[PDB]
DNA sequence: CGTCTGCCCGCTATGAGCGTTGCATTTATCAGGGTTCTGGTCCACAGTAT
DNA sequence: ATACTGTGGACCAGAACCCTGATAAATGCAACGCTCATAGCGGGCAGACG
């Protein structure tokens, strides 16, 4: 599944973190002056490309959206969040001196007696901590996730011990809000980056719901799982009859009482599920003025995307009414953004005119953007009547 | 299996297979045995396992643990391994590596003593404070399960609970420290105290692993050392004076307890067929009596290496 | 290995390790009955070929793959016809093992996400996706993100092709809207006569031909 | 209504009243082969009629009934010949009732 | 105010998930034999009494 | 010096665990039935124009 990583130990400067193998066997922290440049991405572009056929040129056009990234204010502070709440996870739950050791005899309790507030030891504790995410429907949670997770090994193998350390997991609700169905996804996904097998193991020899309960998180401290991430929350509303709220307590357990930290992403739908009951953080689309100035965001975000142009008669520079129509037809949704400018692009192509004008835009975006004219209107109308349907902002 | 524990210093490889168990969450004795072996005919033993190998394999990527250090540090073998002498000690060694559980006790004759006996789950109330202070955990130690000694090197006698290990022969148990204390003192003899603690250095000694006599080497040795001593017949023994010593080094009520009461009255005794010619290999119990009261200043492993070297 | 060495002694400050592939890419084709929506696609993917069996790898790559939904409106069936499909453009068995009744939706989801991996397909066409509205086993929201659940897992881009109204289904939420016209959004119309202020080329170049 | 609870729980010590009681004995009869221990029987219980049927209530009272034990030792059959000699002698079908289901003993 | 227009509404058919059942498989029980193992036994020899 | 007491040594037969076969009893799995949500048609009954 992934590549298994040898451990080479650092010497961490802070006092909390002496001689905990899980957190010196990690990739050092980051500045953050460097942490907002080892995210960016972008694509070549060799100066040689320009020359070449219209069907080369019209297949390397489409590859912008999946190579290009840019880093934002909000990214810095989402990653130093992740990075504490990763390290902080593992001062409770040292294996040298005998602290690990005494998780694992409690566990074998709540899967034997099948209650998870049954212990044996008393001076075992547990920091987790725990996070929210919230934000509108293409604002680019999961992509910004996927990224700041990428800087970390996975699967990290002790020979001192004879431990796997599992750095992070992934996995997402069930399209209902079933019970069953979230305990084998994490054992799919469990057993998919480690190449094992424990979804014949545990979860098919017709186990009770509180059994799998308790399963779940015996193997989650076998392998010293440091984050627990679960995407879509929002999938928890369609529950069974009074099932949103057990895992909502399940969630909180593990946090409390076993030590796995967890991470949940939703939409602003979402929100009532918790408001009728964690951190909270909330993610919008740019304004194009806050200040009463421009915005450097948003110039720096559109400077930064004209430089990736094709097209042979390409203008000089980006003017202020492509800007304006720009952010008047996509009103800062980051899909939009990009995909409003591969599809100009793929058209000034095809079309003959190898230039970029607002005209284009507009034409463009009438034929080729059908289905999403109704959120934007409504985000562009401002009215928080129209707002309280769908397209996704926060009241 | 994906993470297979180490042993713990001083431990049983039962209890490590037992505690591979507890840290995943398995509860039924079938699934463990179908997942750490793959078959459903194999027996839990205390002291010389068998089926050694499949542990060595997951063990693997760890290189310091191997069959050699599984069989020679983590089990009763070196109990064993001198006094049987060089000739069945290969062929042992070579069986513990594969599937034959009951040949292994065949081959070691004197542990092939037909049934056994005192098969309940024994230990030290004293050495669990240490094991939970140290580690955490609490485990079967090599000292509590000697052959025939009920008594701990350090701290004395060891308290009994009424658990069989062949009660259940596919499951593998694990002590737990909130069922463990039932603490009471019992009567308690100094002497086989002083035999164990005597007894107990053989285990951790590497001169066990390379250096074992023969039956005529053990004869030459004896009847040496009687001829030496001084306290003979003509080329037989007084029968009186070398009884004497052993009575005035332990007292009657120890060898009862033993199950080697001395018996003066009939001509078949063990330390008269010790003093005759070797035919068959004697337990440990029976050389450390003979070098205790005859050698009463000298270690063990010297002792051996001078019956070995000459 | 090298990388992450050197970046623990401190040598270099920055590494990327292994990453997760991004959505599939979705497309949406719109346009009234009798306008050509199947011919069109039959006579473009015959170009390609299905099955292309590679020699130094031992992967049969199935290039294409088109099934149909269910009168139903069901979304358990619509994972039966992708085995059942499965099997007929290649010799294999697929829904005789993975087609049992007791895998629910989110097991038979996950199952179809391993061979079409194992044989790497390129797309997944949909067709009459009309048929999904009002259906007894279960409400709108329990579909609407079934066809989230199911774009974000695959990997296979996939096709969707339907009648006018069924745009109504996919314009509830901007979740499945931003999804729907993943690559564009394509409105077909039947040809008109004037083209501006002049007749139109294309009728008489077909009527003529 | 005693009986009831002993199927319900599985023990046959308990009860729900304390009035009812029982008033019967007990026989037993060795004798060498070729005595005659089953034709002495067979003649002295040939006087009573066996099956009798009471009118005022609905109940078919059975006088007398013979089984023997299984060669084999069993346990499951003494209970299974109880059965087959009942409704050998009444025309009824307990054995499928009592003896196919699934029972310990 | 009553039959037609809306309304109610009991009813009916369908499908996905959960709980129950019968057959085949595994597991356990018991008798028989046996084959080497070892445990006590008797014979011949050395050294001592007439 | 030579005949009797003690003893070393070579040694057979009771016996314990392993292998084989036949019969009875305890599970595991593939198949089948129970239950709950969802959608709709048509008939029978509260308020209409006449
Ligand atoms: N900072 C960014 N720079 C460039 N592209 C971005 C950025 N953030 C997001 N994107 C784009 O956003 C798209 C990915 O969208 P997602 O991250 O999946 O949105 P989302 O939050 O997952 O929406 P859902 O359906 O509610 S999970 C890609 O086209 C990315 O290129
Ligand atoms: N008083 C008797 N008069 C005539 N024949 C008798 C008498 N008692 C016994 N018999 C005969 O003896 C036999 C009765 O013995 P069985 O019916 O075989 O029972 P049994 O004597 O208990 O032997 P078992 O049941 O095998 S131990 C029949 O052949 C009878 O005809
Ligand atoms: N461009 C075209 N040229 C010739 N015939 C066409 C064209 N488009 C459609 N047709 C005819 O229309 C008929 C019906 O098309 P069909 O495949 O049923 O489309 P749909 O399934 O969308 O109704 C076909 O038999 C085909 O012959
Ligand atoms: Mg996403
Ligand atoms: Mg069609
Ligand atoms: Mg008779
Ligand atoms: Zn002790």
């Amino acid at each position: 599944g992934a590549t298994r990583i040898q451990a080479v130990y650092r010497d961490t400067g802070v006092e909390a973190y002496r001689d905990n193998p899980f957190i010196e066997a990690l990739p050092p922290l980051q500045e953050s002056v460097n942490s907002a440049a080892s995210l960016k991405s972008s694509l070549q572009l060799t100066s040689s490309d320009l020359q070449k056929s219209r069907v080369i040129r019209a297949h390397t056009i489409c590859r912008i959206p999946d190579d290009y990234f840019q880093p934002l204010g909000t990214h810095l502070l989402l990653s130093e969040r992740i990075s504490v709440m990763i390290r902080g996870g593992y001062v409770g739950r040292n294996p040298k001196t005998g602290d690990l050791q005494k998780h694992l005899q409690n566990g074998y309790e709540r899967v034997q007696t099948g209650e998870l507030e049954t212990f044996r030891f008393e001076e075992a504790r547990s920091t987790a901590q725990s996070l929210l995410l919230i934000g509108c429907s293409g604002s680019g949670k999961t992509t910004s996730l996927h990224r700041i997770l990428a800087t970390y090994p996975q699967v990290i193998y002790h020979r001192e011990l004879n431990v796997e350390q599992v750095v992070y997991l992934k996995i997402d609700c069930s399209h209902n809000g079933s019970l069953k169905e979230i305990c084998l996804n994490f054992f799919r996904a469990l057993d998919r980056a480690l190449g094992s097998n424990y979804e014949r193991r545990y979860g098919l020899k017709r186990h009770g719901i509180e059994t799998m309960l308790a399963l779940m998180s015996q193997i989650a401290n076998a392998h010293a799982l440091g984050l627990l991430v679960i995407d879509e929350i929002q999938h928890l509303s369609r529950s069974r009859s009074g099932g949103s709220q057990e895992m909502l307590n399940f969630f909180v357990t593990m946090v409390n009482i076993i030590g796995v930290p967890v991470m949940l992403i939703g939409t602003p739908k979402a929100r009532e599920i918790f408001e009728a009951d964690f951190g909270a953080i909330f993610w919008d689309p740019i304004q194009q003025t806050q200040r009463g100035k421009p915005n450097q965001e948003w110039i720096a975000f559109t400077d930064n995307l004209w430089q990736l142009q094709l097209l042979q008669r390409k203008d000089a520079l980006l003017s202020d009414e492509v800007r304006d129509v720009w952010y008047e037809l996509s009103q800062g949704v980051m899909d939009i953004v990009v995909k409003l400018f591969v599809l100009a692009q793929l058209r000034a192509l095809a079309l003959g005119n190898e230039r970029i004008t607002a005209g284009l835009l507009r034409q463009v975006y009438q034929d080729e953007l059908k289905p999403v004219h109704p959120m934007l209107e409504a985000l562009r109308s401002g009215i928080p009547e129209r707002i309280a349907r769908y397209s996704d902002l926060v009241v | 299996m994906r993470n297979f524990p180490v042993p713990y210093s001083n431990e049983l490889i039962y209890s490590t297979i037992a505690r591979a168990g507890v840290y995943q969450g398995i509860v039924s004795p079938k699934q463990l045995l179908d997942e750490v072996y793959g078959n459903r005919k194999v027996v839990a033993t205390l002291g010389l396992p068998s089926h050694l190998g499949v542990i060595a394999r997951h063990l693997h990527q760890t290189g310091r643990y191997a069959v050699q250090q599984l069989i020679y540090e983590h089990t009763l073998f070196p109990l064993y391994a001198p006094f049987v002498g060089k000739e069945r000690r290969d062929e042992a060694i070579r069986l513990m590596e594969y599937q034959a559980q009951g040949a292994v006790h065949l081959m070691l004759g004197v542990a092939a003593s037909r049934v056994k006996s005192d098969n309940r789950f024994r230990y030290c109330p004293d050495c669990v404070a240490l094991q939970l202070n140290r580690y955490g955990e609490a485990f079967w130690q090599r000292d509590w399960y000697l052959p025939a000694l009920p008594y701990c090197p350090k701290h004395g006698a060891l308290v009994f609970f009424d658990r069989a290990v062949d009660d259940h022969r596919h499951q593998f148990w694990a002590l737990g420290h909130t069922e463990l204390l039932s603490d009471y003192p019992k009567d308690s003899l100094s002497q086989l105290t002083a035999l164990a603690a005597y007894i107990a250095p053989l285990l951790d000694a590497p001169r066990a692993q390379e250096l074992s006599p023969s039956l005529e080497q053990w004869t030459l040795f004896y009847q040496r050392l009687a001829q030496d001593l001084g306290l003979t017949k003509s080329k037989h023994i007084r029968h009186d004076l070398v009884a004497e010593r052993v009575r005035q080094t332990f007292s009657d009520e120890a060898l009862e307890k033993l199950d080697l009461k001395l018996a003066e009255n009939k001509d078949t005794c063990w330390l008269k067929s010790i003093f005759r010619k070797h035919r068959k290999a004697f337990s440990y119990l029976q050389h450390s009596i003979v070098w205790q009261a005859l050698l009463p200043k000298l270690t063990v492993i010297e002792a051996l290496q001078q019956a070995s070297a000459l | 290995q090298n990388g992450y060495e050197r970046v623990q002694t401190g040598e270099l400050e920055t590494f990327r390790f292994e990453e997760a592939r991004s959505t599939a890419q979705s497309l949406l084709l719109i346009g009234c009955s009798g306008s050509g929506k199947t011919t069109s696609l039959h006579r473009i993917l015959a170009t390609y070929p299905q099955v292309i069996y590679h020699r130094e790898l031992n992967v049969e790559q199935v290039v294409y793959l088109k099934i149909d939904c269910s009168h139903n409106g069901s979304l358990k069936e619509i994972c039966l016809n992708f085995f059942r499909a499965l099997d007929r453009a290649l010799g294999s068995n697929y829904e005789r093992r993975y087609g049992l009744k007791r895998h629910g939706i989110e097991t038979m989801l996950a199952l179809m996400s391993q061979i079409a991996n194992a044989h790497a397909l390129g797309l997944l066409v949909i067709d009459e996706i009309q048929h999904l509205s009002r259906s007894r086993s279960g409400g709108s929201q329990e579909m609407l993100n079934f066809f989230v659940t199911m774009v974000n897992i695959i990997g296979v881009p996939v096709m969707l092709i339907g009648t006018p109204k069924a745009r109504e289904i996919f314009e509830a939420d901007l979740r499945s809207a931003r999804r729907g016209a993943g690559f564009g959004a394509i409105f077909w119309d039947p040809i008109q006569q004037t083209q501006r202020g002049k007749p139109n080329q294309e009728w008489i170049a077909f009527t003529d031909n």
